[PDB]
RNA sequence: GCGCACCACCGGCCCGUCUCGCCCGCCGCGCCGGGGAGGUGGAGCACGAGCGCACGUGUUAGGACCCGAAAGAUGGUGAACU
RNA sequence: GGUAUAGGGGCGAAAGACUAAUCGAACCAUCUAGUAGCUGGUUCCCUCCGAAGUUUCCCUCAGGAUAGCUGGCGCUCUCGCACACGCAGUUUUAUCCGGUAAAGCGAAUGAUUAGAGGUCUUGGGGCCGAAACGAUCUCAACCUAUUCUCAAACUUUAAAUGGGUAAGAAGCCCGGCUCGCUGGCGUGAGCCGGGCGUGGAAUGGAGUGCCUAGUGGGCCACUUUUGGUAAGCAGAACUGGCG
RNA sequence: UGCCAGGUGGGGAGUUUGACUGGGGCGGUACACCUGUCAAACGGUAACGCAGGUGUCCUAAGGCGAGCUCAGGGAGGACAGAAACCUCCCGUGGAGCAGAAGGGCAAAAGCUCGCUUGAUCUUGAUUUUCAGUACGAAUACAGACCGUGAAAGCGGGGCCUCACGAUCCUUCUGACCUUUUGGGUUUUAAGCAGGAGGUGUCAGAAAAGUUACCACAGGGAUAACUGGCUUGUGGCGGCCAAGCGUUCAUAGCGACGUCGCUUUUUGAUCCUUCGAUGUCGGCUCUUCCUAUCAUUGUGAAGCAGAAUUCACCAAGCGUUGGAUU
RNA sequence: GUCUACGGCCAUACCACCCUGAACGCGCCCGAUCUCGUCUGAUCUCGGAAGCUAAGCAGGGUCGGGCCUGGUUAGUACUUGGAUGGGAGACCGCCUGGGAAUACCGGGUGCUGUAGGCUU
């Protein structure tokens, strides 16, 4: 006879990756041991990000990684990205880097190796710095997907700039009553 | 069903009190308001332009915009699912300064004074307010005169 | 309602306040060659009877009178429609009523 | 009935499309037949180019 | 076949099931709803804030030097 | 202290539109073209995240979870009863 | 017995009668698995969470859409890893809001009883009078001090309950810049640099983004209350239950 | 005769014949809006609840600046009287502000004057039903042209709360506006922006009846039976006592008031039943109730006998034959 | 002690009657040429300083009316929450907290800001 609301007693956070691939599970075991032994929170963050789904770890662009490493203070530090590193074609000068990532695109890998940089996997990063010392943790833009453009306040509402679900943009598919001031109203 | 009129049910709210009709006093006109000032809204029947809605009567909000002779104020209104902070434009006569924040500001100044003081002395002074404590047990002196006996009054039909 | 035939008001082309001649607005002919009229005729032609709905549920008994104001100053002559609230009695220059007189 | 921000679409399945559904289970057989016909024509025109004029 | 017209019996319980909250207060609120002349003046001031940056930097350096001298005198 | 991702805000940029205004170019000097500042509208830019396949749920068009009408149309057969 | 009239047709001394046990539109096949907001049914186990009959719109009222109630997927952070920010059907401290209960009508408006002083003022019946405010009362509306009873659409007053706020770092104290706004100097706002931390009680880990089934017939009970004589009647407000 | 055009054309064909509703129909609009109450002192809140109002009107009844105070009452002055005109005083608004009501207003927001059309044009922001979407209405601003006053200032309609309308189509206005398709010119047409023509079932179908010849999918959400709560009404019984009763309230009655009982009448509700509970009477038959017509036993009188009504225990036994319907 | 000009709170300031005002000041008051507007210099405007506290105004008084603030009314009316409390009901009582308003009886009858005067 106790009044406790069991509505949110079960936490929905992930515990193991849903992927059935074996290399990711081996990395999960390694970082589980590292997080439960070492006092560093870097291992815990890396394990949590490894648990995340594909959409929750967007790819990181080479230009974004370059601009994040160019910040003063993180000189000679290894970049740790749980997603994938993708080449950026609109950048010419690429300094040498120390990048740790699950995957790297072929073009980005060629660019980094030609620039004189070094690319490491997560097991190599664990062997080098078990507690993640001298590491810069980076991630891609979470809201970069076009899916989030359709989220938020619904269209046809004042002060809303949400992209509606339209079969094909055009003159006679929208921008009519509800959007034109000359036809009914607008928001 | 009831009508959705703006001034429906405001027979007594938007009405001046007894022996206080006539010309509006000029202190309300000649008192200033700044941004972020806590102000309680009270409608006035004499002035109709810029009159706030009946739902905002008695509600208190902060000032965010000040026009020539009106004030933009954000107030919290609860409508059946949630509380929304919404901004309304209210003329000067329908607005008053709130002393609730002034009472807290005075206590803040007292705390600053009492922290500047008693610091070089080293004696830490109690700054936090405390609820009503026990009544600090004391002695009651019955000097000579004994306590007065109270006999219940017998019933009698008066009316 | 009563309105004067002259009204000094804002002019879009001139940009300043100038006098305007005031007239009441009336509907013109359909000219028989509008796109909607042509579509209506081509749809009504042939068999099938009446295609478009016919409004037979009139309720109100007045129209919003529209004032056409023509700029008096030459070289502009800019017309502009001005709307007024509903009224079932409209006139221009109609007997300004001579406030302070007798009634017989 | 629309439900919480779905795309407005108009499927063109109001006719008797099931009677006029055209399957493609004969695609590999058709490819084999075309290949055989092409080889037969090439063997017919022995010194002439396979592609043609 | 008359039905019930209107009631709000369970509405309070429905509201409080999710725990209705006050609106999210965030610092640096939006400037929507401010008079256009004031907005223009603030925009001009922000645009011209870059003017006289060296004077502000020199004044800050002088203030830092004064504070350093004061703390050296204190110690 | 450098400050990922993300939120709030301030600025900046692109296109449509309004207002005030001053100058630029020429193969054709004109009912030419270009540029500024200040508001506003856009599903926009602001160092990217999409494409293909598979699975799950929800919404529809189709027979459409299964069975159910009173009706309508097309073409044929009945005066062996009446 | 033969023959002629075949289905929106035939035929009918007329009953909507007959037309192969069917006739207010015969029978067979096809469109056709026609449509149904309406009935009925909807197949194994365990575990966890777990509702609504409410908002507004619809020729809407046995139904949908939209919010609400609900589930799932997560994500961003704090930490019993001797070292905590924020949030609340709570209370307390100060500040405002109300016009209901109550009370009043010797105070405004409306109703209303009865006596005293009033040719206040006029008028009707009357009696003493040709009449007379000359004496006598009376009934009519009014007054001067009183008196009896009232008001959901009255109120000078006026609670209990209740509704917004503030109880600090997103705050104070200085120094300097910008302003095409405002001004005599000044404002006011925005920019940068520096100094000061437990800001009433008690309990809670919080915030955020999407996919989203079902529900949109309710009923009962303490208290308040509308119509009705009353109703296991109809219709409302808070809370709690059945559902 | 062949083809167009106009008229006639339930002979024939297709279809429609709103919604709420203490069943439906009839009656009304509670269908779009506004005022006070309902409404329980934030707000919001139902009924075919109560009292009402609206689909107008205004070139002034809008906007300024100035001057006066209104309704009413008293005292006075030739015609002149209760009401014509003039003067003095009192006069918190008891007048007026267009309407229905509420709020509000006194060197006004009222009346009279003088000038005027801020009832003009254009971006946005916000408020009321809100889903926090439109429409309508409204509030602070801003950018131009203005009106008025000496000026501060006020005014982009009416002192505030109501007076109104989506898509499509048509019509008018505006740009030295765009396209009109291979290029060029001109009519025409299609475009952008701002008004109007209207959907009163007022978030907006184009819409007459009957069926007793009827049909189908459903509903006891919804009626006509019974039975359920209540007893207004019907029937029956008490309490007080002004009087009727020749005298005398209570032998028998009983006004003005008031308290109850019954479901053997009609009412109200729709709780059970619309995949069916056979819908009035009469005949036959059994049982039960007393609110007792008569019989048994008694109390009472305006009970001399007879006759008689009033009351008590009391349902054991009886409560008939016919004309009409 | 007090007056004028501009005010703030708007009756403790208002209303009725009586008494007193030394000086400045506020006004009454004298005229219509000029400015100004009316049927009338009545109001307003203008040009003045022969008379006055007569009046306004200021101060005081009324066992004054009213107004403001207290006691009484009264822990009464009412009211949050509670009970397997009473009663046939209408209603009432108790526990737990808050707490009114008339009649009736006391006190008071404007404070104050800026600038400029008089009693030097
Ligand atoms: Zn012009």
């Amino acid at each position: 006879g106790v009044d406790i609301r069991h509505n949110k007693d079960r936490k929905v956070r992930r515990k193991e990756p849903k992927s059935q691939d074996i290399y990711l599970r081996l990395l999960v075991k390694l970082y589980r041991f590292l997080a439960r032994r070492t006092n560093s929170t870097f291992n815990q963050v890396v394990l949590k990000r490894l648990f995340m789904s594909r959409t929750n770890r967007p790819p990181l662009s080479l230009s974004r990684m370059i601009r994040k490493m160019k910040l003063p203070g993180r000189e000679g530090k290894t970049a740790v990205v749980v997603g994938t590193i993708t080449d950026d074609v609109r950048v010419q000068e690429v300094p040498k880097l120390k990048v740790c990532a699950l995957r790297v695109s072929s073009r980005a890998r060629s660019r980094i190796l030609k620039a004189g940089g070094k690319i490491l996997t997560f097991d190599q990063l664990a062997l080098d710095s078990p507690k993640g010392c001298g590491t810069v943790l980076l991630s891609g833009p979470r809201k970069g997907r076009e899916v989030y453009r359709h989220f938020g306040k619904a269209p046809g509402t004042p002060h809303s700039h949400t992209k509606p679900y339209v079969r094909s943009k055009g003159r006679k598919f929208e921008r009519a009553r509800g959007r034109r001031a000359s036809r009914g109203y607008k928001n | 069903t009831n009508t959705k009129g703006k001034r429906r049910g405001t027979r007594y709210m938007f009405s001046r009190p007894f022996r206080k009709h006539g010309v509006v006093p000029l202190a309300t006109y000649m008192r200033i308001y700044k941004k972020g000032d806590i102000v309680d809204i009270k409608g006035m029947g004499t002035v109709q332009k810029g009159m706030p809605h009946k739902c905002y009567h008695g509600k208190t909000g902060r000032v965010y915009n000040v026009t020539q002779h009106a004030v933009g104020i954000v107030v919290n209104k609860q409508v059946k699912g949630k509380i929304l902070a919404k901004r309304i434009n209210v003329r000067i006569e329908h607005i008053k300064h709130s002393k609730s924040r002034d009472s807290f500001l005075k206590r803040v100044k007292e705390n600053d004074q009492k922290k500047k003081e008693a610091k070089e002395k080293g004696t830490w002074v109690q700054l936090k307010r405390q609820p009503a404590p026990p009544r600090e047990a004391h002695f009651v002196r019955t000097n000579g005169k004994e306590p007065e006996l109270l006999e219940p009054i017998p019933y009698e039909f008066m009316a | 309602v009563n309105v004067p035939k002259t009204r000094r008001t804002f002019c879009k082309k001139c940009g300043k306040h100038q006098p305007h001649k005031v007239t009441q607005y009336k509907k013109g002919k359909d000219s028989l060659y509008a796109q909607g009229k042509r579509r209506y005729d081509r749809k009504q032609s042939g068999y099938g009877g009446q295609t478009k709905p016919i409004f037979r549920k009139k309720a109100k008994t007045t129209k919003k009178i529209v004032l056409r104001l023509e700029c008096v100053e030459p070289n502009c002559r800019s017309k502009r429609m001005l709307a007024i609230k509903r009224c079932k009695h409209f006139e221009l220059g109609g007997d300004k009523k001579r406030k302070g007189q007798v009634i017989q | 009935a629309p439900s919480r921000n779905g795309m407005i679409l108009k499927p063109h399945f109001h006719k008797d499309w099931q009677r006029r559904v055209a399957t493609w289970f004969n695609q590999p057989a058709r490819k084999i037949r075309r290949r055989k016909a092409r080889q037969a024509r090439a063997r017919r025109i022995a010194p002439r180019p396979a592609s043609g004029p | 076949a008359k039905s019930k017209n209107h009631t709000t019996h369970n509405q309070s319980r429905k509201w409080h099931r999710n725990g209705i909250k006050k609106p999210r207060s965030q610092r640096y609120e939006s400037l929507k709803g401010v008079d256009p002349k004031f907005l223009r003046n603030m925009r001009f001031a922000k645009k011209h804030n870059k003017k006289g940056l060296k004077k502000m930097q020199a004044n800050n350096a002088k203030a830092m030097a004064a504070r350093a001298e004061a703390i050296k005198a204190l110690v």
